[PDB]
Formats: C-alpha cells, sequence, structure tokens
C-alpha cells in the first residue's frame, strides 16, 4: 500500500475581472488512492453545478482531477474549494487567492 | 486505437 | 517535435459494494480524446475531443468492444492480486495500466511502453526492448513467468511498434489544427511583500501549449532554489505555472526569470522592471 496526499491549486481560467463571466477551477494531483471529496464553494456554500474530469494519474502513479465551474466573480463573493481525502486528518479548505 | 492482443490477465 | 498516445486504465475494488469502477482514458501528446467510465451512463467508450468524432461507428463499436475486454481482465486481475498477497476483502485495491507509444519528429517510432501497477507502486513492466518483463516482487515473478509462457511481449510489441504508431499518426492528421499546434506561453510578473524586508517575486507562464516547460529563478546569473507549482490546466486546452523566489527587499534587480518552451523562439527572461 502507498498514500499520498493532494496538492490542491484554487484558479480560474483566465485572468479574473469582477463581472466578467470566468470558469473556477480547483485541481486536485498527486494522490492515491483515487477515492476523494472535492468541492467548490462560494462563501461557504457547496456549488452543485461543478463538472470534473475522467480521472487519469502521471507516471509516478498519482491521480489528478480537474474540477470547475462557470462563474462570474465579484468583489464580494469567497470562493473555495474543500477536499477530503484518506491522508487528510480533517478537510482541507483552500480558498481561491485572487491576488498572487 | 487500443490494443486487440496483449492484454491477459495478471 | 515529439509525439505520444497513451491510454491510461484505473481499476479500483468496492468492497461490499459491489463491481469495481473501471475507467479509461486516451491521450495524444497532452490533449484527451476518449474515456469510458462504468459508471456512466452509455456504456461505450465515447470521444472527448472534436477529431476524433468524425471516427464511424465500426471505430466506436470496436473500440467499446476493446475497452470492456480491458475492463473484464482488470475485473479478473484485483480478484488475482489480493490472492497474490493474500489480502483481506475488506479493502479497497488499486490496479492502474499504462500503454502506449512515442514518434519523434518525423513521426517514426522512438519508444513503447506498457506498465502496470498495484496499489500505486510498480507491480510489472516491459522493458524498452518491449522482449522482457521487469518484475517488482516475488508475487510479480508468477505473472510474469505466466506472460512469459504465453508471449504476451511479443502481442504488446506487434501493438506497441505498429498499431499504435500507424494510429498516431492518423489522429495527428485528423486533429492537425490543435494537435500540432504550439501555444507560447502569457508570461509576466508579480511582486508581493512579505514583510518590510523581503518581498515574493512569482514569475507566471499562461494559456500555453503543450504542457511540458520549465521556469527557472536566476540571481546574478545563477540558479536559485523558489517555490513552484505543478502545472496545471486551465480547462480551455492549456496549461498554467509559477514560480517564486523570495528576495531582500531592494535587490529585485538580481534576479531573473527564465522560461523555456517548445512555443518561444528563444528562451524568455523576465525581470522586475
Ligand atoms: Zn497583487
Amino acid at each position: 500500500m502507498i498514500q499520498r496526499t493532494p496538492k490542491i491549486q484554487v484558479y480560474s481560467r483566465h485572468p479574473a475581472e469582477n463581472g466578467k463571466s470566468n470558469f473556477l477551477n480547483c485541481y486536485v494531483s498527486g494522490f492515491h488512492p483515487s477515492d476523494i471529496e472535492v468541492d467548490l464553494l462560494k462563501n461557504g456554500e457547496r456549488i452543485e453545478k461543478v463538472e470534473h474530469s475522467d480521472l487519469s494519474f502521471s507516471k509516478d502513479w498519482s491521480f489528478y482531477l480537474l474540477y470547475y465551474t462557470e462563474f462570474t466573480p465579484t468583489e464580494k463573493d469567497e470562493y473555495a474549494c474543500r477536499v477530503n481525502h484518506v491522508t487528510l486528518s480533517q478537510p482541507k479548505i483552500v480558498k481561491w487567492d485572487r491576488d498572487m | 486505437e487500443l490494443a486487440g492482443i496483449g492484454i491477459l490477465t495478471v | 517535435g515529439s509525439h505520444s498516445m497513451r491510454y491510461f486504465f484505473t481499476s479500483v475494488s468496492r468492497p461490499g459494494r459491489g463491481e469495481p469502477r473501471f475507467i479509461a482514458v486516451g491521450y495524444v501528446d497532452d490533449t484527451q480524446f476518449v474515456r469510458f467510465d462504468s459508471d456512466a451512463a452509455s456504456q461505450r467508450m465515447e470521444p472527448r475531443a472534436p477529431w476524433i468524432e468524425q471516427e464511424g461507428p465500426e471505430y466506436w463499436d470496436g473500440e467499446t468492444r476493446k475497452v470492456k475486454a480491458h475492463s473484464q481482465t482488470h475485473r479478473v486481475d484485483l480478484g488475482t492480486l489480493r490472492g497474490y498477497y493474500n489480502q483481506s476483502e475488506a479493502g479497497s485495491h488499486t490496479v492502474q495500466r499504462m500503454y502506449g507509444c512515442d514518434v519523434g519528429s518525423d513521426w517514426r517510432f522512438l519508444r513503447g511502453y506498457h506498465q502496470y501497477a498495484y496499489d500505486g507502486k510498480d507491480y510489472i513492466a516491459l522493458k524498452e526492448d518491449l522482449r522482457s518483463w521487469t518484475a517488482a516482487d516475488m508475487a510479480a515473478q508468477t505473472t510474469k513467468h505466466k506472460w512469459e509462457a504465453a508471449h504476451v511481449a511479443e502481442q504488446l510489441r506487434a501493438y506497441l511498434e505498429g498499431t499504435c504508431v500507424e494510429w498516431l499518426r492518423r489522429y495527428l492528421e485528423n486533429g492537425k489544427e490543435t494537435l500540432q499546434r504550439t501555444d507560447a506561453p502569457k508570461t509576466h510578473m508579480t511582486h508581493h511583500a512579505v514583510s518590510d524586508h523581503e518581498a515574493t517575486l512569482r514569475c507566471w507562464a499562461l494559456s500555453f501549449y503543450p504542457a511540458e516547460i520549465t521556469l527557472t529563478w536566476q540571481r546574478d546569473g545563477e540558479d536559485q532554489t523558489t517555490e513552484l507549482v505543478e502545472t496545471r490546466p486551465a480547462g480551455d486546452g492549456t496549461f498554467q505555472k509559477w514560480a517564486a523566489v523570495v528576495v531582500p527587499s531592494g535587490q529585485e534587480q538580481r534576479y531573473t526569470c527564465h522560461v523555456q518552451h517548445e512555443g518561444l523562439p528563444k528562451p524568455l527572461t523576465l525581470r522586475w522592471e
């Protein structure tokens, strides 16, 4: 057995401009086994209309998945990705950092 | 296209 | 440049929850073009790229028949492996298989591969000569002997050096517009203070394709070790990546970020200015 904890990145598809439609992404990679819970949150509430890529894996057999949702950023809306995996003592919530 | 040969149980 | 075609298969047992999950995906370079998911509605191989949609019903019927056969083999494998390792029926286990071929700039066969993993670790793989196997441990030696007796390698070799390459060329031609393209990265830098004495310089590469790229930070012409994130998909067929370094405020000019990508005439040098 091997267990690898997920690396998680939260970002937009195109540079973010308030008032302009875009896509919010939560990319989870480097994990094993494949069972993983991923939810995108808007002001702390789960977003239902989220799509995800077909499970695939890297050269070291670790898995990666992209979860994404269409959204229009605003100044007040806070977004985050919630991930749970067997390697985490508790779910990890990663906020979308718009200032990098 | 997928392999049609060489895929056998371990 | 060079090109590759790869098929990735993942099978996961679901103790007390019935049949194992089976997911198969096909890629040409960094572009996915087909998928099959045991939990999806169609129960068929499905297209995921516009250029593969033109293939006819014979192609889809054939691919669906073969992916189901792959599924069936992996279903048996899960039970066999649990047996080889005398593992309980309580836990979920994972089998992963990857195979495919690479061709050079002239689109001629370069290398082939067929690798198999159990629970995230190498289990057995075909060697680069495509005529012998590397078994990870004692249990895998049993499969190695079985596959040698059955001449599995010569069969995979025929596929990897022939069929695999022939179809990769066909796909490259049919999807020329999107597969034989390079999108140079759009680059920039950001600068943010970490404290009154330090600042983070982040070098960004966006909207590039293919995924392969190298971002390096140099201080007065010498490589630095810096934070790098894994290259990530934008969701529109391109990729993104950034690299950052923490520098003493006032010394920003001692740093340069270098970007290399096949879509770039020559490597780029960025500086905070
Ligand atoms: Zn800023």
